[PDB]
C-alpha cells in the first residue's frame, strides 16, 4: 500500500516552525472553527490550512481509509479533491485559498 | 467489399488466420463437406484425407516419405504459409554506455548515508555531456589500458555498496511479502523459493534507459514477451493479439535479445514491473496493438476505485456534466456544526424548562447534573416511529449529554429574560427574545463558513481567469463526459 | 474607438532606468499594436463606443473570453503601467495608501518585499498588481451582513498574460509589467533587477494614491 | 539532478539568424536558471528525484494542477528539445519519412508551414509551438502551449518545437515575432532532428500500417 | 419444494392473493364522484376497507340456499357543501363470496369452483407470415398491436386492414422526433431510409432486453421503437420467430384474477349507481347518508352473476373425492 | 447453440463481410470451424483495463419565543410540537410526502429565527403557509431530542485467485466487452568472466542522433524513413560496445569484439552473440483439435488456443470447434461475445 496523503498528493508540513508561518502570513489567514461534525467538501481551489487546535480526520470520497491532521500541521488540500472532513472535538484552523 | 472487411477485422476486431491443427477426421470433414452431402469425392486432397483416416495409411506415408513419425507430428504444426520478410535490424552507431546509478535510489523508506547518496547522485549530471561519433575513436582506451582498474566508477561502486547493504537487509522481507501478496508465480512476479538464485538483481538495480542482455523466457499472446534480464522479475515487452501473428516468426522462446528498460513500475500495484523494448530484434514496425495502460492488480486491500486509479495513473471514472457551472453556484453559509449547536440549544432549553419543576433540582448545580443510568454514548441517534391522527411517520431521536451543555450561563439568560418578561408585563406588552446566545453562536459559525465560501469562490474566479488565459483545465480532465 | 495615449512623461525621462529604446518598442510598437488591433476588432461591433474598462469587462465574457479581450486588456494594462511610473518615482507613499499598506502588510518594507517576490515569481508573461479589493460577486448570496472595515484589503495579485483585476471587479492601484519586452532590452534575463529598479526609482506613488482615492470613492458609493 | 546540456552546435553557429548573445543569454542564463532551480527542488524530494525526465514532467503536471516543480522541469526539457530542434544549415524542406508523414497528415508541407506559422503568431504571451506525433491518432499535429506546458503532459511525442518566449527572439527581432518564426522555418529548423524524433516515436506509435494475409 | 403441494393450494393462494391485494387494488381505482353542478363530492376512503366474517356458516348457507360471503364495508366521504357539510359514514359496500378451504365458493346454495383460464401471455411476438416479418404486441387487456415488413423494410404499424402508417410517423404522433429515433435505435440509417400491464412490461422488457423501469406500466413509444429495431433484426435474421402455440407463451388466470376483474366491474357499476343517486340527490334533495349513496346491488349481483353465468365458474363435480379435487385444477382455453 | 460463453474465432473460410450491411450474420463460402474460446462474462471501465488481474471478485417564554427552537437550513426546517406552541397549526399528508404547492401549516410571527445568512434554497414557503419547490420530493419526519429523560419533538421537513480481465474496444468505443480468463478457462498442458543475463548499463545520447533517449537500432523500415544522409557512415550490422567512465574517458576492451561490462561485478564479459541479423514445436495462437499430439507421449492436446509458450510447457485457452458447411450462416462478427445458448 501507499499512504493516502501521497496518492491524493495532500502535502502536509507537520509541526511547522514560526519561520514558515510568518513567511506564509498565517496570522492574516481567515479563521474557521468547527466543534464536532462532518463537512463534505469538494475543493474547487487549493486550500492552505494551519490547524491552530484540535484534530481532523479526512476521508476521500468512497475511501475507507482516512488521513489525520493534528494541531501544528500545515495541510495543502489540492483542488478537485473531494473529501468528508470529520471533527470529533473542538477544532480551529486558519486558512488561505490559493489560486494558480 | 471483401478485402476492406478483412482489414477491418484485422485492425478493429483483432482477427488473424491462426492456423488450425486438425485431427485427420476433422480435416477429412473440413474437406469432404466442400463437395456435397453424399457425393463420391473427387478432389485429390479430399481423397487423400479419406485415406489418411486410417493411421496405418499414415504409417505407410511416413515410411514412403522417410520423415520420422515424431518429426511428422512436429511438422504438422508448421506455419501454414506466407512467412514474413526477414528482419534487417541495424545498429544506430555503437552502443556507448555509462554505469550510472539508478535515480530512484534509495528505495522508499530505506535510509542511507546522505553524503554517500549525494556522491552517487552527482553521477546523474553526467547525462548532459555530449558524445560524438567523430570523437569516440580518437581517444579510445583499449586492451590493458581499458582494464577495470583504469575506469573511474567510484560513484557506481558506492551505489553498489548501498545496494548490497539493502539487499542483505531486505531480500528476506521481500520474499515474505511476495509469498504474502502473490499466491502463484507468474513472469512479472518475484522469482522466489527454489527458483531464486543468490545474486539475482533486485528491482532497485534497474532503471529506465538501462540496456540489458536477456533471454526470452516466455510468450503470452495477450501480454507479450517476458525476458530474463538477470533479475528477480522478468522484464515485459508488450505485444498483443494478431501482432504475434508475424512476431511469432521472429521472437521465439529461448532467444537471446538486447532490450531497453522503458518503464519500471511498482510490483505490488502493477502486474509487470519492468516494461521493456526489444532493441536488437527491433519489431517496432509490427507492434500495432499498443497497451493504453500497463496492467495492474485489483487486490484484497483495494476498496476505492479513485484510490486505485491514482495509485496507478488511470484516468478517473467519467461522470455526467452537471450542467451547473462551479463558479455560478451559491455560497454554502450553513455551517454543519450548527445542527449540533441546535441540539445543544434545545437541550439547554429543555433542562431550563424543567428547572423553572424546580423541586426536582434542589441540592445541586446545573453544571453538577450527570447523565442518567444506561446513557449509551456509543450511538448519537436512535430510530423509531411516531403517530398522529391515525397515521405514522419516522422518528429520529437525538441524544444529547448534559456534559455538553453550557447550563450555568443558559440559566443566567433564562433568569435575565424572565425578569425582562415581567418588566414587559409592566410595559403592558409581550417580550420577543430576538436571539439567544446559542443563536448568536450559530450565526457566528455561519459567518465563518460563509467567509470560507467567499474566499474559495474569489480564489476560484482568479484560478478560472488564469487557467483560461493559460489553457489549463478548469474541471478535472477525466472527471466529466457528456456520454 | 480608442487611441494610443502617450505615456505621461517625455520618452527620455526614464533614461537611466528604462531606456528610450525600451520605451519606443514597448509603447510605440507593442502598445500601439494592441490598441490598433483592438480598434480593428471593435469597429462595427456592439463593443464600440464603450469605455475601455467596460470593453475589457465584457470581452472577458466571464471566462471563455472573446478575441477582443487580449488586446483590450493589454491596452488598458499598458496605459495603467505608463501612468504607474514617472521620472523620479519610487521612494515611499503617504497618507491613506501608507496606512493601508501598514494595515495589510504590517510595514511598507514587507509590502515591497512581497510585491518583489510576486513579480519575480509571475512565471512567464503577465502582470503583478497591487489592488484595492472591494469586489462584489453576483452569486446571489455574495452580500455580507455586518460588513467590517478590515474587509476591503489591499492585495498583491499576479495575473498571466493579459489578465487584470478589472475582470474580478477589483480596483487596480499599481502594476508592474513582467512580459520580457518590458525589460529585456535593459536587463535581459535579470527580471529581479528590473523589479528592483521599478520599485526603487519608477513607481508613481502619487498616482497609486490617487487611484486609491478613486477606489475609496467607488467603494463608498455602494 | 540534471546537467545543463549544451546546444549541439557552437553558440555562434546560428549566426546571423540567432545571435551569439541571444543564445548565450537564452541557454547560459535562462536554461541554466531552470536547470539550477530544478536541481535545487529535486534535492529535497526523493520521489520527484526518482522519476525520469518525462515521468517527472507528467507527474508534476499533476493532471492539470501543476506542482511547484513543473515549470522548471518542463522548461529544462523544452529547451533541451529546442536546441536540438535547430541546427546551422537548417534547410527549407524535410525529406524521406518526415516529408511523407507531413504530406499525409497536413496534405502538404505548405499547409504545415501555414499551420505552424499561425500557431506561433496566435500563441499569446510566452509559450511554445510543437510539431507532435499524436499517440492514439497515429498522426502529426501542430499544437501551441502556453508557458512551460508541453505535449508530454498529454503523452504526445514531440517532434519539433519553436520557443515563442520573447527572451528567445526579442534581442534580434523585438516585436516582430513573425520574422523570427519565418527565419526559424527557413534557416534554423532541424529536419534531421525531426527524423530522429520520428524514429524514436515509431518505437511507441507505429504509424505504418499492418500487412493483412489473405 | 420438499413435498407434493396441497392440490387445492393453487386455489387457496389465489384467493388469499385476491384478499391480500385485489381488494386494495380495485378499491383504489374508485374515483372521486362529482355532481352535475360541481359542488358536491363523494369518495370511498379505501384505507378503511373491512371484511366482516360471514354471519351465516357454510353448512347453513348450503342448507338455506344462500351464498356464503363476507361483507365489505368502507367509510365514505361526502361533502354536500363547503365546511361542515360532511359525514364520513362507514357504509356497507357489499358481499364478496368467500372461498371454503378445499377451494370452492357456496353460491346460492350450490358449490361452485372457478376453473383456471389459459391465455396468450402479454408481451411481444414475431410471426413469419407469407417472408412477411410481423411483430405483435399483446397487452394484458388482450389488445393487439401489429408491426410489419414485407420487402425493403419500410416498417408499417398496422391499425386496420385499410390503416397502415410508417413507424416514424407514428412516433412523430407520439411526439418522438427523428433525432430521438437516430439516438435510440441500433440501425438508425435503416429507419431514416423510410423517408400493457405489469406482465406485459415484464415480458416486453425480457424479450427486447430493454431496461424500462417497472413503474412505466403502460407502453412507451421507445417500446415501439425497440420493437421495430428487433423487427429489422428479424429481417436480417438477427433473432428468432416465436411459436405462439407453445406452452411457454401462455399465462394462467386463477380464481384471483377473475374475482378481481369482477370486483372491477362491480365498482364500475357502483360508480354509475353513485352518479345516478347523486343525481336524484341534486334534483330531489332527499336525505344525506341513508347508509349512503350506495346500494348493495352492484357487488352482490355482479359476483352472483359471475358465478351463475361465467363459463369458468362451474358446479363442483361432487361425484367422488377425486373429481372434487381435479375440477378445481382444470385449465380452460375458453372464456 | 453456443455450449459455453466465450468469443467467436474463425481463422479462415468464412467471409469477412456480413451478408447484408448492418448485420452480424456472415456467410460460409467453404467448410470451416467456428471456435468459441471460453471466458467468464460479466464494470468501472475507467479502472478495469485489459490484462488487469482481479484478485477480488411549555415555558411562558416559549409561548412567544418557540421560534428560537425552530430552525431553517439550506433545504430543511424544524418546527417544535407541543401542534406548535406558537399557535400556528401544522398539517401533513397522511404518507408524509408533500407535493408542489402543498399546505404545510394553517393560521406574521416568525416561524424560524432570522439567521444572518440564508443560502439559496430550493424549498420556498409562502403565505396559511404553503411549501413549494422548483423528481425531488420533500418529506416530513419527526426529530426527537432526548436529554436526562426529557423529550422534545420537532417536525423536520426537507427536500430529499480470480481471473485476468481481457477486454475489447468494440463496434463503438463505449461498448467495451470483457472476458474473465481463469483456471476455469486456461490450463497448462504438461511438460514437453562468464556471461549472464543482466544490464549492460545506461545507453547515452549519441548526439549525431538527435534524441534524448537514444535510438539504438533501425529496423528495415526505419532506415528508409528516418536515417539521415550524414548518418549512413555509422549504421553498423554488428554491435559495437563502448563504455565512458565518470571522467569522460571512453573504453573498449576490444573494438573488434562484443565485450561489455556488467555493473554488479565490474568485469568485462562477452555478449552471447554478435547481434547481427542471423525454437519450439508449437507456436503462439495455434488452435488444436482434441487428440492431436506432438509426439507419442500420452499428453494428447486438448482443444483450444495457445495463450502462453514457455521453455518446457504451454498454456492453452480452452476453445471448442463447431464444424460448419458452405452456406451455413454465422451469427456474429469476429470476436463477438456469445453467451451460453446463443444461436
Ligand atoms: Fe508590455
Ligand atoms: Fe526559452
Amino acid at each position: 500500500q501507499t499512504p493516502l496523503e501521497e496518492l491524493y498528493n495532500v502535502k502536509v508540513e507537520r509541526k511547522v516552525s514560526q519561520r514558515r508561518l510568518d513567511e506564509l502570513g498565517v496570522s492574516r489567514w481567515s479563521v474557521w472553527k468547527t466543534g464536532k461534525c462532518k463537512l463534505p467538501w469538494d475543493w474547487q481551489v487549493d486550500q492552505l490550512v494551519y490547524i491552530e487546535e484540535g484534530e481532523v480526520r479526512v476521508v476521500p470520497e468512497g475511501s475507507k481509509r482516512f488521513m489525520q491532521f493534528l494541531a501544528g500541521d500545515l495541510v495543502r488540500y489540492p483542488k478537485w479533491l473531494e473529501a468528508d472532513l470529520f471533527f470529533n472535538a473542538p477544532y480551529s484552523e486558519r486558512y488561505c485559498f490559493k489560486a494558480y | 467489399t471483401e478485402d476492406e472487411a478483412r482489414r477491418r477485422n484485422w485492425i478493429e476486431r483483432g482477427w488473424a488466420p491462426w492456423e488450425e491443427i486438425l485431427t485427420p477426421e476433422a480435416d477429412f470433414a473440413r474437406k469432404s463437406l466442400n463437395e456435397g452431402e453424399e457425393v463420391p469425392l473427387q478432389s485429390p486432397e479430399a481423397i487423400e484425407a479419406f485415406k489418411m483416416l486410417r493411421p496405418s495409411y499414415r504409417k505407410k506415408k511416413i515410411k514412403e516419405m522417410g520423415i520420422t513419425e515424431d518429426e511428422w507430428y512436429a511438422k504438422q504444426f508448421e506455419i501454414r504459409g506466407d512467412k514474413p520478410p526477414p528482419l534487417d535490424t541495424s545498429w544506430a552507431g555503437p552502443l556507448v554506455v555509462r554505469q550510472i546509478p539508478p535515480r530512484d535510489w534509495p528505495p522508499k523508506g530505506w535510509e542511507v548515508d546522505r553524503k554517500e547518496l549525494e556522491f552517487i547522485r552527482e553521477a546523474h549530471k553526467l547525462m548532459a555531456e555530449r558524445v560524438w561519433l567523430e570523437d569516440l575513436d580518437k581517444d579510445l582506451k583499449v586492451g590493458e589500458d581499458a582494464t577495470v582498474d583504469k575506469m573511474c566508477l567510484e560513484r557506481f561502486k558506492v551505489f553498489l555498496k548501498q545496494y548490497n547493504e539493502w539487499v542483505e537487509a531486505n531480500k528476506d522481507r521481500l520474499e515474505e511479502d511476495s509469498y504474502k501478496y502473490d499466491q502463484d508465480f507468474y513472469p512479472g512476479r518475484r522469482i522466489r523459493g527454489k527458483d531464486y538464485k543468490e545474486g539475482m538483481y533486485e528491482l532497485p538495480f534497474y532503471y529506465p534507459g538501462m540496456i540489458c542482455e536477456g533471454t526470452v523466457t516466455t510468450l503470452h499472446l495477450y501480454q507479450g514477451a517476458f525476458v530474463d534480464i538477470g533479475g528477480v522479475h522478468e522484464g515485459w515487452v508488450p505485444i498483443k493479439g494478431n501482432d504475434w501473428f508475424w512476431i511469432r516468426h521472429f521472437i521465439r522462446v529461448g532467444m537471446h535479445v538486447i532490450v531497453e528498460i522503458t518503464a519500471k513500475r511498482d510490483p505490488y500495484r502493477f502486474r509487470f514491473p519492468l516494461e521493456l523494448r526489444f532493441v536488437h530484434p527491433n519489431i517496432d514496425h509490427m507492434i500495432f496493438n499498443k497497451f493504453d495502460f500497463p496492467p495492474i492488480f485489483h487486490r484484497d486491500g483495494d476498496t476505492n476505485p479513485d484510490e486505485i486509479r491514482r495509485d496507478c495513473g488511470r484516468p478517473p471514472e467519467p461522470r455526467k456534466d452537471p450542467g451547473s457551472k462551479p463558479e455560478e453556484e451559491g455560497l454554502l453559509s450553513d455551517h454543519p456544526y450548527v445542527d449540533k449547536l441546535w441540539q445543544l440549544h434545545v437541550a439547554e432549553q429543555m433542562i431550563l424548562d424543567d428547572y423553572e419543576n424546580p423541586e426536582k433540582y434542589k441540592g445541586k448545580k446545573l453544571s453538577e447534573l450527570s447523565d442518567d443510568e444506561g446513557f449509551d454514548e456509543r450511538k448519537e441517534i436512535e430510530h423509531g416511529e411516531a403517530y398522529y391522527k391515525k397515521t405514522k411517520l419516522p422518528k429520529v431521536i437525538l441524544k444529547t449529554s448534559v456534559k455538553e451543555l453550557d447550563l450555568e450561563a443558559a440559566l443566567i439568560e433564562r433568569k435575565y429574560h424572565n425578569k425582562l418578561m415581567m418588566e414587559a408585563k409592566a410595559r403592558g406588552e409581550g417580550y420577543k427574545i430576538e436571539k439567544l446566545r446559542r443563536n448568536i453562536e450559530m450565526d457566528e459559525y455561519d459567518s465563518l463558513h460563509w467567509r470560507r465560501s467567499l474566499e474559495e469562490r474569489e480564489a476560484l474566479l482568479r484560478d478560472i481567469s488564469s487557467r483560461q488565459a493559460l489553457g489549463l483545465p478548469l474541471e478535472e480532465p477525466g472527471r466529466y463526459k457528456p456520454g | 474607438g480608442f487611441e494610443l495615449k502617450p505615456p505621461p512623461y517625455p520618452l527620455d525621462a526614464l533614461e537611466p532606468h528604462m531606456s528610450r529604446e525600451t520605451l519606443d518598442y514597448h509603447w510605440g510598437k507593442h502598445h500601439k499594436t494592441y490598441v490598433e488591433n483592438l480598434n480593428k476588432q471593435i469597429v462595427g461591433t456592439d463593443l464600440d463606443g464603450l469605455s475601455l474598462e467596460e470593453v475589457v469587462l465584457l470581452s472577458y465574457n466571464r471566462g471563455n473570453m472573446l478575441p477582443a479581450f487580449n488586446n483590450a486588456a493589454q491596452a488598458w494594462n499598458h496605459e495603467f503601467f505608463w501612468e504607474s511610473i514617472q521620472p523620479g518615482g519610487g521612494g515611499k507613499p503617504s497618507g491613506d495608501l501608507l496606512r493601508l499598506i501598514e494595515r495589510d502588510f504590517g510595514s511598507f518594507s514587507d509590502f515591497v518585499e512581497r510585491f518583489k517576490a510576486a513579480a519575480a515569481s509571475n512565471f512567464g508573461s503577465g502582470w503583478t498588481w497591487l489592488a484595492y479589493k472591494a469586489n462584489r460577486l453576483d452569486v446571489a448570496n455574495a452580500v455580507n451582513p455586518l460588513p467590517k472595515e478590515e474587509d476591503k484589503k489591499l492585495v498583491i495579485v499576479k495575473t498571466p498574460n493579459a489578465v487584470n483585476p478589472l475582470v474580478w471587479d477589483y480596483s487596480p492601484l499599481l502594476t508592474i509589467d513582467t512580459w520580457e519586452h518590458a525589460y529585456y532590452l535593459d536587463f535581459e534575463n535579470r527580471r529581479i533587477e528590473y523589479i528592483n529598479t521599478f520599485m526603487e526609482k519608477l513607481v508613481s506613488w502619487e498616482t497609486v494614491s490617487t487611484r486609491l482615492e478613486s477606489a475609496m470613492a467607488r467603494a463608498a458609493q455602494r | 539532478y540534471y546537467g545543463l546540456k549544451t546546444p549541439p552546435y557552437p553558440l555562434d553557429a546560428l549566426e546571423p539568424y540567432m545571435s551569439r548573445r541571444t543564445l548565450e543569454v537564452h541557454w547560459g542564463k535562462h536554461h541554466r536558471g531552470y536547470v539550477d532551480n530544478l536541481n535545487k527542488q529535486l534535492g529535497k524530494d526523493d520521489k520527484l528525484y526518482g522519476y525520469t525526465m518525462e515521468e517527472l514532467i507528467k507527474a508534476t503536471y499533476n493532471n492539470g494542477n501543476p506542482l511547484p516543480e513543473f515549470n522548471n522541469a518542463a522548461q529544462v526539457y523544452n529547451h533541451d528539445f529546442f536546441w536540438e530542434s535547430m541546427q546551422p544549415g537548417g534547410g527549407d524542406m524535410p525529406q524521406k519519412g518526415v516529408l511523407e508523414q507531413i504530406e499525409k497528415d497536413f496534405g502538404s508541407f505548405t499547409n504545415f508551414r501555414e499551420k505552424f506559422t499561425n500557431a506561433a503568431l496566435t500563441q499569446f504571451g510566452s509559450g511554445w509551438v510543437w510539431l507532435v506525433l499524436k499517440r492514439e491518432e497515429r498522426r502529426l499535429e501542430v499544437v501551441k502551449t502556453s508557458n512551460a506546458i508541453n505535449p508530454l503532459v498529454w503523452d504526445d511525442i514531440p517532434i519539433i518545437s519553436l520557443d515563442v518566449w520573447e527572451h528567445s527572439y526579442y534581442l534580434d527581432y523585438k516585436n516582430e515575432r513573425g520574422k523570427y518564426i519565418n527565419t526559424f522555418l527557413n534557416h534554423l529548423v532541424s529536419w534531421n532532428a525531426a527524423m530522429s524524433r520520428m524514429a524514436r516515436a515509431e518505437a511507441f506509435v507505429n504509424l505504418g500500417e499492418p500487412n493483412i494475409p489473405i | 419444494t420438499s413435498t407434493i403441494p396441497g392440490f387445492n393450494q393453487i386455489q387457496f393462494e389465489g384467493f388469499y392473493r385476491f384478499i391480500d391485494q385485489g381488494l386494495i387494488e380495485e378499491l383504489s381505482k374508485f374515483p372521486k364522484i362529482e355532481d352535475i353542478d360541481h359542488e358536491i363530492e363523494f369518495q370511498l376512503f379505501v384505507e378503511t376497507y373491512q371484511l366482516v366474517e360471514p354471519l351465516i356458516k357454510e353448512r347453513d348457507a348450503v342448507y338455506e340456499s344462500l351464498t356464503y360471503s363476507s361483507e365489505l364495508y368502507v367509510s365514505a366521504g361526502l361533502i354536500w357543501k363547503t365546511n361542515r357539510n360532511m359525514q364520513e359514514q362507514r357504509i356497507f359496500i357489499g358481499n364478496i363470496p368467500l372461498m371454503n378451504s378445499l377451494g370452492t365458493s357456496i353460491v346460492n346454495g350450490i358449490y361452485r369452483v372457478v376453473i383456471n383460464q389459459i391465455l396468450q401471455s402479454p408481451g411481444i411476438y414475431y410471426q413469419s407470415e407469407l417472408s412477411v416479418y410481423t411483430g405483435t404486441i399483446i397487452s394484458d387487456w388482450g389488445g393487439r398491436l401489429e408491426l410489419e415488413i414485407d420487402k425493403k423494410a419500410r416498417i408499417w404499424a398496422r391499425v386496420s386492414r385499410k390503416q397502415k402508417i410508417s413507424i416514424l410517423v407514428l412516433s412523430s404522433a407520439m411526439g418522438s422526433n427523428l433525432r430521438e429515433i437516430l439516438e435510440n435505435v441500433c440501425y438508425p440509417e435503416i429507419f431514416l431510409s423510410f423517408l400493457l400491464g405489469r406482465i406485459g412490461r415484464r415480458n416486453i422488457n425480457w424479450r427486447l432486453n430493454l431496461n424500462i423501469p417497472q413503474n412505466n406500466i403502460f407502453l412507451l413509444p421507445r417500446d415501439i421503437l425497440a420493437a421495430a429495431d428487433h423487427l429489422i433484426g428479424m429481417k436480417f435474421g438477427m433473432g428468432t420467430l416465436d411459436d405462439m402455440n407453445h406452452l411457454k407463451n401462455k399465462r394462467i388466470r386463477s380464481v384471483a384474477d377473475l374475482l378481481q376483474d369482477q370486483l372491477g366491474l362491480a365498482l364500475a357499476r357502483l360508480e354509475n349507481v353513485v352518479k345516478g343517486t347523486i343525481g336524484g340527490a341534486i334534483r330531489h334533495k332527499l336525505i344525506p347518508t341513508p347508509q349512503n349513496l350506495v346500494t348493495s346491488t352492484p357487488l352482490t349481483t355482479t359476483y352472483e352473476s359471475f358465478f351463475g353465468l361465467h363459463p369458468l365458474s362451474q358446479v363442483l363435480d361432487r361425484t367422488n373425492p377425486l373429481t372434487q379435487i381435479v375440477h378445481g385444477r382444470k385449465l380452460s382455453y375458453l372464456g | 447453440y453456443s455450449d459455453s460463453e466465450g468469443e467467436m474465432h474463425w481463422s479462415t473460410d468464412v467471409s469477412h463481410a456480413p451478408e447484408f450491411t448492418y448485420s452480424n450474420v456472415h456467410l460460409l463460402p467453404k467448410t470451416s470451424h467456428l471456435w468459441i474460446l471460453s471466458g467468464g462474462s460479466c464494470i468501472l471501465f475507467s479502472i478495469h483495463k485489459d490484462q488487469d488481474q482481479m484478485n477480488i471478485p411549555y415555558s411562558a417564554i416559549f409561548h412567544e419565543n418557540s421560534d428560537l427552537l425552530a430552525k431553517r437550513r439550506r433545504n430543511r426546517f424544524l418546527i417544535p410540537f407541543q401542534i406548535p406552541h406558537s399557535g400556528i397549526s401544522v398539517e401533513i399528508p397522511i404518507n408524509g410526502i408533500f407535493r408542489r404547492n402543498s399546505i404545510f401549516a394553517f393560521f406574521l410571527a416568525t416561524l424560524f429565527p432570522k439567521d444572518l445568512f440564508r443560502e439559496k434554497d430550493n424549498i420556498q414557503l409562502r403565505v396559511c403557509l404553503v411549501l413549494n419547490w422548483d423528481l425531488e420530493e420533500v418529506r416530513a419526519f419527526f426529530v426527537e431530542v432526548n436529554t436526562k429523560g426529557l423529550i422534545r419533538d420537532f417536525i423536520r421537513i426537507g427536500l430529499v485467485n480470480h481471473g485476468t480481465i481481457r477486454m475489447f474496444l468494440n463496434r463503438n468505443k463505449e461498448s467495451q466487452s470483457l472476458l474473465i480468463l481463469s483456471s476455469s478457462n486456461c490450463f497448462r498442458i504438461g511438460p514437453f568472466i562468464k556471461n549472464s543475463s543482466g544490464p549492460l548499463g545506461t545507453a547515452i545520447q549519441i548526439s549525431n542522433f538527435y534524441s534524448f533517449l537514444p535510438l539504438l537500432t533501425y529496423n528495415q523500415i526505419s532506415v528508409i524513413k528516418y536515417l539521415q544522409l550524414d548518418n549512413f557512415k555509422y549504421i553498423f550490422q554488428v554491435i559495437h560496445s563502448y563504455l565512458i567512465d565518470e571522467n569522460g574517458r571512453i573504453f573498449n576492451l576490444d573494438p573488434y569484439s562484443n565485450l561489455v561490462l556488467n555493473p554488479f561485478k565490474l568485469n568485462w564479459y562477452f555478449l552471447h552473440q554478435n547481434y547481427n541479423n542471423n525454437s519450439t514445436i508449437i507456436s503462439l495462437g495455434q488452435f488444436f483439435c482434441e487428440n492431436v499430439c506432438i509426439a507419442k507421449k500420452e499428453p494428447y492436446l486438448k482443444s483450444g488456443q495457445v495463450l502462453i509458450v514457455q521453455r518446457d510447457s504451454v498454456v492453452i485457452r480452452s476453445a471448442k470447434p463447431y464444424l460448419a458447411t458452405p452456406g451455413a450462416k454465422v451469427h456474429g462478427h469476429y470476436r463477438e461475445i456469445l453467451y451460453e445458448g446463443d444461436t
